[PDB]
RNA sequence: GGGAGACUGGAAUUCCUGGUGUAGCGGUGGAAUGCGCAGAUAUCAGGAGGAACACCGGUGGCGAAGGCGGGUCUCUGGGCAGUAACUGACGCUGAGGAGCGAAAGCGUGGGGAGCGAACAGGAUUAGAUACCCUGGUAGUCCACGCCGUAAACGGUGGGUACUAGGUGUGGGUUUCCUUCCUUGGGAUCCGUGCCGUAGCUAACGCAUUAAGUACCCCGCCUGGGGAGUACGGCCGCAAGGCUAAAACUCAAAGGAAUUGACGGGGGCCCGCACAAGCGGCGGAGCAUGUGGAUUAAUUCGAUGCAACGCGAAGAACCUUAC
């Protein structure tokens, strides 16, 4: 299991204003990943999914694409 | 055969022509038992074939069974409330064999009264490829390369 | 109508296989169903079938002169891959095979299960 | 447990419904 | 994802309008009711309306139990750890009583896309008030109140202390090799799972989240039916709920495990079982046997595989039993 890339001292802050972090974790058909795949505690899980909902809101993500 | 493969009888090579393939022939034509008779008929096609087109009938033979030549079988598998009929690649000796047998068959279906001239002539028209067998050999191909979509079955 | 570039919609389910060509902007030329080719009840949603109604189809809509098209798909496997194969073979030329099934959110409710 | 026991007391609930379902009006008359 | 209120997003289904566009679409084990040819299904563009929130998403989080996940804002309850500054036994359980309490149901006013009791045809069947197909009202939704029931289950009431360990996950504080990048490791408090000691049990199993070792308090049981029924009473608009017997009748009703048998339950393995091949039968004539029908009798026996060139390895008389 891949360590979590925010737990890290040097991470960075979630936010849906940053595109390409989400466009890092949402896959080729626009769905969230798991946290199996990426390794990312579930705190940090769950607030990249929330992040990405919002996104999806304001019309930065394609609603699956 | 739920054990494992069975062994394979050798084969004779014959005492006249010294080929495995007259003596396969003269077995496939063979029937009730009697050697002699169907010997005989395969040498006078033989004959007839050599005084006819005055070539080697060895490499002739052996060029009528390459244009008679099957590729690629076709055999059906049941699966999803029907069968299909998946293309499945041939070994060459079983290719030879009912390549041979089509052909025995097709100098049966020929109507000039006798065989000793009908094999001798669907071995020289195979030579040009001008017979029944060699399109209807045509004809296969044409069926298992029309339903290679059952490609991923790969029974 | 002579139209160089258009585009095909195939439909299969476990009950039938419809397919139709259209223009790139949705106008259809030319469609054949897998029961307008002979095939009455249950039959008609074997694979044979939605060969003959793709190549009849496909026949057809190049009687209008289609040369390329960008196949869309849709629906369960009843004669997915057997119509894209009797496209190409038919004389069409396949751009891009896009399988567009709708997929529900959560929303509404399916009905109930069969025993 | 088995399920024997259930259903007798399920068959004896059923029977009780279907008597009060029987006679609402006659007990609905006779009561008042 | 504990609760309440308001605003709001996208996919999809249905419908309406307008293009292209033809003769089928739908459904099934197979079909037929059904929808079309008066322009369906299909495929484009626009509009209306309702309901539920795919991916994250799990043996993971919260809540006294019911139960709670599209987004944002406003109001609000509970828990955990650390410091231990404060009060000084202020604790536990709690008959009655009150409050909350899935789904269905009832009342008044809206809403109604999808789904769907009751109800109609179609199908199967010796009949199908069903399973399968086509439609379809209440209902499902909202606002405000009633009823108060479930396999409301961990079939395991609440509080406290003690009793070998091994191994995951959720939340937070600390010391040490330390790159202090790091689940590096240890220590520690509260949860949540798996396996296993002693001990207990009728067995199955429980086993630091005990069904083990002990103390306090509440609820409940005394053979199976009759029966959670009748009577009386309280509650409710109604359905009904709650408290709760007797006459009579049986010699049993039950819990756990064992061995066979069976399954329209699975998993393996064999066999001319299939597969690859050769030769036949069902086609005509003839010989034998049988069923069926006449007859005085057409003697008797044999009726899937495992009877039908079988008892019969010898019916002109004799066999012979008709």
């Amino acid at each position: 299991t891949r360590k979590c890339v925010f737990c890290s001292k040097k991470g960075q802050t979630i936010d849906y204003k940053d595109t390409a972090l989400l466009r890092t974790y949402i896959s080729e058909r626009g769905k969230i990943r798991a946290r199996r795949v990426t390794g990312n505690c579930v705190q940090h899980q769950r607030d990249i999914a929330v992040a990405v909902k919002n996104a999806r809101e304001v019309a930065l993500l394609p609603f699956g694409s | 055969p739920r054990k494992g493969p069975a062994p394979k009888r050798p084969l004779v090579n014959d005492p006249v022509y010294g080929s495995q393939l007259v003596t396969q022939l003269v077995n496939k034509v063979l029937l009730e038992g009697k050697k002699s008779l169907a010997e005989r008929i395969v040498y006078g096609a033989l004959e007839q074939a050599r005084e006819k087109t005055g070539t080697d009938p060895v490499v002739t033979l052996k060029r009528a069974l390459d244009n008679v030549k099957p590729a690629l079988e076709v055999r059906s598998r049941r699966v999803g409330g029907a069968t299909y009929q998946v293309p499945v690649e041939v070994r060459p000796d079983r290719s030879t064999t009912l390549a041979l047998r089509w052909l025995v068959n097709f100098s049966r279906q020929r109507r000039e009264k006798t065989m000793v001239e009908r094999l001798a002539n669907e071995i020289l028209d195979a030579s040009n490829g001008l017979g029944a067998s060699v399109k209807r050999r045509e004809d296969t191909h044409k069926m298992a390369e029309a339903n290679r979509a059952f490609a991923h079955y790969r029974w | 109508k002579n139209v160089p570039h258009g585009a095909a919609h195939i439909k299969s389910t476990f009950n039938n296989t419809i397919v139709s060509i259209t223009d790139p902007q949705g106008n259809v030329i030319a469609w054949a169903s897998s029961g307008h080719v002979g095939f009455k009840g249950s039959r008609k949603s074997t694979p044979f079938a939605a060969q003959l109604a793709a190549e009849n189809a496909a026949r057809k809509a190049q009687e209008h002169g289609v040369k390329k098209v960008d196949v869309f798909v849709k629906g369960p496997g009843s004669g997915r891959e057997t119509a894209i194969r009797s496209l190409q073979a038919a004389g069409l030329e396949v751009g891009t095979i896009s399988d567009v099934t709708p997929q529900p959110h959560n929303g509404c409710r399916p009905p109930k299960r069969r025993r | 447990g088995s399920v024997i026991k259930k259903r007798r007391k399920r068959m004896s609930k059923k029977k009780h419904r279907k008597l009060l379902r029987r006679t609402r009006v006659q007990r609905r008359k006779l009561g008042k």
